[PDB]
Formats: structure tokens, sequence, C-alpha cells
């Protein structure tokens, strides 16, 4: 088998 | 129960009464609790209803209910912060009136969108220390509804926490007619509806159906019906002279029924039928014979003790009517299980898949007490080519291996193969395998041909004479199917030249034996 | 080595104890003096259920080690790269931080691993043949014994398949030490029922007449597991007896208890309830001999004196501890039948029969796969009988052409040759119909003998089976005498009961002469 590919990430803000 | 307005789940509620306010109903001093509950089902079951009911049954302070994901806050600690807000009255009401307090109710809506990533687990961890912390607490009750329950978190479902978990399901036959009672006794009362109208008939068809599509079903009729007295084009118009009589006829439900609703599942195909198309004709005694054997085949299975395992093979010409005959038999057999296997149905397919296709066939078959089986166009199902030869000998020993294979202990099962071409078959070993054979003969004589032709009624008395005068000093060689072939094309020119189509294209098909 | 729970493998246990553990209780001076490392790791193999997780966890406590580390190899792979080497190398921090903190003065850590073998395999030296898994070989053979050393952990490999292992994994720097759990003899047997008993005798709920010993002589082929769940299975049943004692009648309570002792329930379960895997099989008999055995004539008495030469032979012979026959006839003679009776009254421990019925659609390399896994369990007992039934259908053979599978034809040769372990042996039986074509392919000289099964050819064998079926009555019988006293007939039992039924439903008037139509039509000489 191949192993699975590298991915791209989505990030989240947050306020105090 | 039918009072609160949802029909077929009495018995659910029945359970619910049970299980969640007998101890609070019974006597305290024999007492001397449950806070979960979690219903889950398909969309549009009356959940919400449950709910709205379970708060306004019991005698307590209005429930509280949060509309989704409220509580999710940008700041820190105000997600958490929410949670606490709801049980400060419960915690109030504990340290004060003590076991004397009055109950609590708390109604999550679509809970799996908060429980299932500092705040989510920060606000599942807030929730479960609350319901069940150092501080135990005897007067509050706790609801939720799903449409997913595979998508909750485990923790919450443990003992103590949510302990009565609820399934809500289609209702029956009975259900549905209480339904459609609920939502037709207003119409009934005040005589708008139609006298023609049967509910029984519409509750026998409205398979599959839930309870918010019956009652759009209810509602497109009405709009059917409303319509008749609404103009538009020009202007929207109420007519009043018309509206003001207003009856919902059965013709108004049908056409709700045909487009505006729709049971949205399923649906199933046969294919039995179509294997017999023009029915069986006895233009002779060679089908009797066939028959009669058949049936003897069929009783030798039925009535044998050390023989569970039966085989046949049908033979013929082509266009003969091979798997008609059976088809006819297999259905006169009169056994609990039938099936048919056909190429037809395993197109572009390789060898493994055809090898599977018919194991799943026997493996089914070999479940039930007594089945039959018939498989048709064997050349065709291990591809034959006279060039070379070639075929595919998977399949070849796959049939090999099944035609000895007897089913388990105390079970019958008959098998029924059809060919036209049997010396390929012995060569291959396999007309051995089969008990026995019968021959599916062709039409022989004029005298046979002439009755075909009198059973199925194409030509009159005039036409016929002269066929009689040149065929029945004859001996011809014809099937069925291409006599009805030839039939059909000769029909097509005009009248005068029918005849003398119709025997010229019985002359070139002329052959024999 | 019994009073920790394990009985049967003093030796094992013996052999381990000095090859691995003689310098960590030999005081620390002289240990220190000599200059000497501890072993590292240690490999343990055999059938399964036969107590080597029980021996690890065992060991594990001996030596006032921590908790292990427990694993399941084949559920350590991930489809994401550098996961599966990221959940290897878990295994091993708390080891190295505690060796970094203390020193020489830590503790002992354990890490076991189960079906090792599935995350082990020989690595590709060819380029672009690599395996699939060769990072995590490489990841484990540096984390094992690497540039940074460790001396406080301790490697225990369980496996069945110890052929299918990297050879760099088991060299005498790692795991070094090896052993093989095998089936009990009466010996182990007799100390597990002991083991197993303990709390009943202590409780005071076994019988006066209870005898362990011959139990102990009853199962043959048994493991550990076995036993336990016939012990299980005897208490449920006295349970059962006991509330259907209780439920029947008005008796006093106290002779209820006092039938709680077990003396019957051990045989019921024993036949009923427990099935062992390395062991002779009583359902399959039923399949293959459906109809009996009825001595028609002479040969069938000659086939089956010939089948018992044979075991006898086997069995008390050391030059040839591997022996072979081929039973072969015309068709629907009935050769499956005579070689399950003869497997059946051989009496020996294993018995296994490999027929095509259970391999419809494989592809020839797992029928390949089947054979070879039945030989290999076949291997592991003292005495084995194998039945290999229908041989042209297990080749895919057809006239035209001709065309076959070559690979099974080729694995079949090679195992008719390949002999046991020293000191256990092995029956082969096979069954055909055409042997012209295996003449063909050379495999003839591969048997040892063969045995001819004929057909009937007389009519006062015909009539003799038809009397002992008992189907037709004096006049009838009177009928068919007259009518097929000559001598030429041609036919097979199978076909005869074929015959017979098919002739019994029609009515009862015409019933002979359709059974002799039917007769006619078939054939009369070879
Ligand atoms: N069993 C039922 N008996 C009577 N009316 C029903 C029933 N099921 C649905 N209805 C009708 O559907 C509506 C009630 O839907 P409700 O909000 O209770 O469904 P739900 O299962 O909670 O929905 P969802 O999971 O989609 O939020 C009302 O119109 C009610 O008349
Ligand atoms: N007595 C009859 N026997 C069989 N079929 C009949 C008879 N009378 C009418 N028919 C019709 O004739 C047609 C028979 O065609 P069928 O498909 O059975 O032929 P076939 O021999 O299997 O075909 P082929 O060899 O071309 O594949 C069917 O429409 C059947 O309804
Ligand atoms: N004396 C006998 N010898 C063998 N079989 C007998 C005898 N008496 C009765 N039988 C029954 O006859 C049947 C023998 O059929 P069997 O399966 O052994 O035949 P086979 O030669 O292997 O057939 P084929 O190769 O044609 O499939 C079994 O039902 C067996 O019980
Ligand atoms: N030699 C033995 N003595 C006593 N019990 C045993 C023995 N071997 C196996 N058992 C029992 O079998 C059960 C499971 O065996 P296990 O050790 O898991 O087999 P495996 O070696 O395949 O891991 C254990 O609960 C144990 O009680």
């Amino acid at each position: 088998m191949a192993e699975d590919a590298d991915m791209r990430n989505e990030l989240e803000e947050m306020q105090r | 129960f039918e009072k609160m307005g949802i029909g077929g789940l009495d018995k659910e509620f029945s359970d619910i009464f049970r299980r969640a306010f007998a101890s609070r109903v019974f006597p305290p001093e024999i007492v001397e609790h449950v806070k979960g509950i979690l219903l889950y089902g398909p969309p549009g079951c009356g959940k919400t209803l449950l709910a709205r009911q379970i708060g306004k049954m019991l005698n307590a302070r209005e429930p509280k209910v949060v509309n989704g994901p409220e509580i999710l806050n940008k700041y820190v600690g105000e997600s958490e912060a929410n949670i606490r807000k709801l049980f400060a009255d419960a915690e109030e009401e504990q340290r004060r009136l003590g076991a004397n307090s009055g109950l609590h109710i708390i109604i999550f809506d679509e809970i799996d969108a908060i429980c299932k990533t500092g705040v989510h687990d920060t606000v599942v961890n807030q929730l479960l220390s609350k319901i069940d912390g150092v501080e135990q607490l005897n007067n509050i009750l706790v609801i939720g509804m799903t449409n997913r329950p595979d998508l909750i978190d485990e923790a919450l479902l443990r003992p103590g926490r949510l302990e009565v978990k609820m399934e809500i399901g289609l209702p029956d036959e009975k259900g549905r007619l209480q339904i459609l009672h609920i939502h037709t006794a207003r119409m009934r009362g005040h005589q708008l509806l139609s006298a023609d109208v049967d509910i029984k008939e519409l509750a026998v068809e409205t398979k599959n159906f839930s309870g918010a599509e019956l009652e759009g079903l209810v509602r497109a009729a009405q709009s059917t019906a409303m319509n008749r007295h609404i103009k538009a084009s020009t202007k929207v118009e109420v007519d009043m002279e018309k509206a003001e009589s207003l009856q919902v006829t059965r013709g108004d439900f049908l056409a709700s029924l045909e487009n505006d609703i729709k049971p949205a599942f399923g649906t199933n195909q046969e294919d039995y039928a179509s294997y017999i198309m023009n029915g069986i004709i006895k233009w002779g005694d060679p089908v009797t014979r066939v028959l009669d054997d058949g049936e003897l085949l069929v009783q030798q299975t039925k009535n044998s003790d050390r023989t569970p395992l039966v085989s046949v093979l049908l033979e013929g010409p082509p266009h003969s009517g091979k798997t008609a005959l059976a088809a006819k038999i297999a259905e006169e057999s009169n056994f609990p299980f039938i099936k048919i296997c056909s190429p037809d149905k395993m197109i572009g397919f390789s060898e493994t898949a055809k090898c599977q296709a018919m194991k799943k066939i026997f493996d089914d078959a070999y479940k039930s007490q007594l089945s039959c089986v018939v498989v048709d166009d064997i050349e065709r199902l291990l591809d034959y080519v006279p060039i070379g030869p070639r075929f595919s000998n998977l399949v070849l020993q796959a049939l090999l291996v099944l035609l000895k294979k007897a089913p388990p202990q105390g079970r019958k099962l008959l098998i029924i193969g059809t060919t036209s071409r049997k010396d390929v078959l012995q060569e291959m070993e396999m007309l051995n395998a089969f008990s026995t054979t019968i021959h599916v003969p062709n039409i022989a004589t004029g005298e046979q041909l002439l009755e075909a032709l009198e059973l199925l009624g194409n030509f009159k008395d005039k036409e016929r004479t002269t066929i009689a005068q040149q065929v029945k000093g004859k001996k011809v060689w014809i099937g069925i199917k291409k006599l009805l072939m030839l039939i059909e094309m000769s029909l097509q020119m005009d009248p005068e030249y029918r005849v003398r189509k119709f025997l010229a294209l019985l002359r070139e098909e002329g052959a024999s034996p």
C-alpha cells in the first residue's frame, strides 16, 4: 500500500 | 393517550410512566430517583411533542430549554459559566427546602452539538460534573433529543447521568390510523369532509410514511380543495360564493398522494413474470409428457428420505421454448423458496463475480427447508465459443462441485438446468453429474402446425384452407418462437400479400433434422 | 513450578531460568566483578491456548518488576506517514527517562509483544521490491539495540510462525533465547486438572467417585483452555441438575445440595460440549457415511483388511514413519465411504479430511494455503491420519485442452514426501476415479500402494444387496431373480440406490416393470 499523503490545516482564533 | 395528539407511541409512554414517575407518585414513606432521559429516532416522529407534553403533565415549574449551541462564547470562561446559571435555583431549593423541593426539568435540543478543542471538552466536563458530582441532587431531570445517536459521547450515557434511553420508530398501520384520525377529526366535526373518503384505504396506502408526511399529505389535500375557489393570471381571488361551501373529495387525496408527497424509501423490482410472456399453449402431446415428468421429479424430491438432492437437464434445439417450461414447472412446484439464475443480470462480469453471485444464490437456498433453483443458458454462463474452443474453467469447476453438495441435515433441494448444446456438455464430462434428462422437440408435422395456428387465431378460414392444401402433405421442422416472429413479419403487408409472404418465409426456413 | 498456577512445563521454566535469569538473583558484587551484561529478550512459540501469556505475566511478577506493557502487533499499523513508527517509539520513553534520572539504581521494565511476526518480516534486498512495513522493522531494530544503551528493560515476544521473522532481530544481542510450548502429555494434563479443581476440592463440592486419573486418560489432545472449559461446563451441568431436581419435587433441600457432587456431569460435558481443535471430529463421518456400510460381497472385507494392515504398519514401524495409499475405481463405486470408514477405525488421536466442497471459488494459492495449514496442524501430534478426497477436483482438470492447475500438483508432489519431526507418524489416504490421468502426470509413483474398489458384477450379488436394503417383497424378489439370474450385471451401489428411489415413485402395480426398464437402460459391461 501507499502511505496517505501530507495534508494542509485550517485554524481558528479565540478572544480573551 | 391520543388526547395529547400523538398516535402509535402509547406503549412507549406506558414504559415512560413506569420507569420515570413511579417513584415520585409512589407513597413517600415506603420509598423512604432517575435524572436522565435520551430520546432518539428518525426526524419527524414527535420527539418535541413528547418533551413538551412531559413538561406540561407534571405539576412543576416551567421547564428551561436551551436552543442548540447558545452556550459557546468567544471569551474565556463564559461557556462554562453559562452552564452554572442553569442549576442555581435547583441548588437553592435543595439547600433550603431539602427533600420537600419541587421538580426541575431541563430540556436539551440538538444535544449532539455541545456533547461529542478547549471549549468543547471543558463544556462537557462542566456538564458531567454538574449533573453527577460531589454534591448529589435528587430533584432534577434532564432530557435530550437526537437524530444521530452514534455521535454522542459515551461518558454521558453511563448510569446515574442518562439512564432512560428511548427509540421512536415509524408507526405501524394502527398508529397511522390514529394519526389520520387525529388530523381529520377537526374537519369531520364541522362537516367539511366529503362522505366518499375512507380513512382505512388511506391508511393501507400510505406505507413507510411518518407522522409529518401524513400531516403534509392532508395539508396538500386541503390546498387542492381550496385552489378551486382561487383565481389567478390577472389578480388573486377568494371566490367566496363557492369558497363558503368547501368539501374535500377523494380525488383531492389521491392527487395529493400522487405527486405532492412521496414515501422517500426504496422500491422492489420483480423479473420472474418476464420469463413467461405469451403463456403456454398445448399444441401436442410432448408438452403434457414434459409436465408429467416434472411433476414426478417434484414429488420424488418432496417425499425422499435418502435422496435429498435431485438434478435434471432440459434438452432441445434453439427457439424451442425451454426456459418457459422450466419456469412453469418451478411455479407449479409450490415450494417456499424459488429463484432463477440468468446471465442477463451479469453483463461485463469476470469469473470471480459470477462465482460469487452463484454461491450467494445457493447460500440463500440452503437456509430454507425445501428449495428449487433453475439455471438457464449454461453455455452462456460459462461463455463458450467453438473457435479454439475457449471457455471459463473456474465456473465449470464451481458448477461441478455445487451439483453434488447436499444441503444441511433434513433439508431438500431441486435443481433444473437448461441448454441447447448437449454434445459440448457431454465432452466436458458434466452430463454425468445430472441424474436424468428430458427432451423438448420442435413441431414435426403439419397437423400440429395447423393446431398451433388455430390456437393463436391469426388467420381466418379462407387462408387456413390454402395453408392446409400446402403444408398438410409434408413434414416440417420449426420452433414456436420463430413461428411467432414469422407471423408478425408476414402480418405487416396488405391483406392481399400476407399468405404468399408467409408461405415464402416458411419455405425459406424449411429444413430437416 | 505448579505453585504459581502453571503445570506441565517444568523443563522449559528451568531452562529459561538457567539461561536468562541466573545473573539477576546472584549477589551484585561478584556479577560486577565479572563484568557481564544481562539478557535482553526471549521468544516463545507454539500452538495457541497453551499458556504463553500466563508464563510471561508470571515471569514479570517473579522479579518484582513493574506492570508490563502489553502490545498487539496488528493494531500498531496506521495509514498515515510516521504514525506506526511513533506508536513503536512511544513504548521506551518511561524506561529512558528513568534510566537518565537514576542511572544504575533504576527498576525493571517489561514489554510484551503478541503476534510479533505480523510486524517483523524479512526486509527486501532487491531495489524496487522493498516491503510495505520496512520502516517499522528498522525502527524496532534501532530501538532495541542502538548507540545509547538501556540496561533496565526486558522484551518478550510471542508467535506461532517463527520462520517468517527477520534474522537480524534474533542475533545474540537481540532476543537470543527461544522456547517452544507444545501440547501436554498425560502427566501435564493431570497437573492442570489438579490445579483447576483446587477450589472445588477445598470447598467440599467434589464427589467421592470422581477420578481425575481416568479423566486425564480420557482427554488425549487437549490444551489447558480446553480442560478449564471442561471443568466450567461440568459445574454448570451440575447446577442445572440441581435446578431440575429442586423444581420437580418437594424434596428436602439438603438432598438437593448433596446432589451437587458431580461424577456424571464430567462425561456428559465431554461428549456434547467440548470440541478439541487437534482431536477427532464425529460430525464429519455422518456427512461422508450417510447410508452406512452393507456387506454385499467379499471385496469389502478385502478392502477393510488391507486398510487395517496399513494402519498396523504405520503404528508399529520405525524405519517408515510416513505411509501413503490410493483408492481407485470406477465412478459411483463408493470410495469416499470406505476411506472414511478406514480412517474412523484407526483410533488415532488426530483425524482430518480435506475436500474441495469447502473451497468453492478459491484461487489456487488459497487452496495451497489451506492444504498447507492442514498438514502443519497434523505435524504437531504423535499419530496422525489425513484424507485427500477427489484428487481430480482439487486440480481443476478438464479433458478439453487438457487444462489444470500446476501449483496444486507440485504442492501435492512435495507434500507426499515430507516426513514429520523426529518420532512422529502420519498416514495419508487419497481417493480418485481417473488413474490413467494420474499415471500420465507421474503422480502414481509418489504413493506406496493402491487398492481397487470394484462394482457389482453378478446377479446374486445384486439380490443380496436388495435383501440387505429390504425394499421388494417375496413375489417381486422371485420375478427379479428369475429375470437377472444371469451374472452379467454392471452397476454401482450409489446408482442402485438412486434407481430404487426413482422406481418407488410409480403406482404400486407398475413398480417392478419400471425398475427393470431402468436397469436395462443402464450399462452391462466394462
Ligand atoms: N406520531 C405523530 N403523531 C402526530 N403528529 C405527529 C407525529 N409525528 C409527527 N407529527 C406532526 O409533526 C409535527 C411534530 O414534529 P416534531 O417537532 O415533534 O418532530 P421531531 O421528531 O422532534 O423532529 P426533528 O427531529 O426533525 O426536530 C407536528 O405537525 C405533528 O402534528
Ligand atoms: N408450449 C409452449 N412452450 C414454450 N413456450 C411457449 C409455448 N407456447 C408459447 N410459448 C412462448 O414461446 C416463447 C418461448 O421462448 P423461450 O424464451 O422459452 O425459448 P428458448 O428455447 O429458451 O430460446 P433460445 O434457445 O433462443 O434462447 C415464450 O414467449 C413462451 O411464452
Ligand atoms: N458397502 C458400501 N460401500 C460404500 N458405500 C456404501 C456401501 N453401502 C452403502 N453405501 C453408501 O453408498 C454411498 C457411497 O457413495 P460415495 O460418495 O462413497 O461414492 P463415490 O464413489 O465417491 O462417488 P462419486 O465419485 O461418483 O461422487 C454412501 O451413501 C454410502 O453410505
Ligand atoms: N499450562 C497451563 N496451566 C493452567 N492453565 C492454563 C495453562 N495453559 C493455559 N491455561 C489457561 O488458558 C487460558 C488462556 O491461555 P493463554 O495463556 O491465553 O494461551 P496463549 O498461550 O495462547 O496466550 C488461561 O486463562 C489459563 O488459565
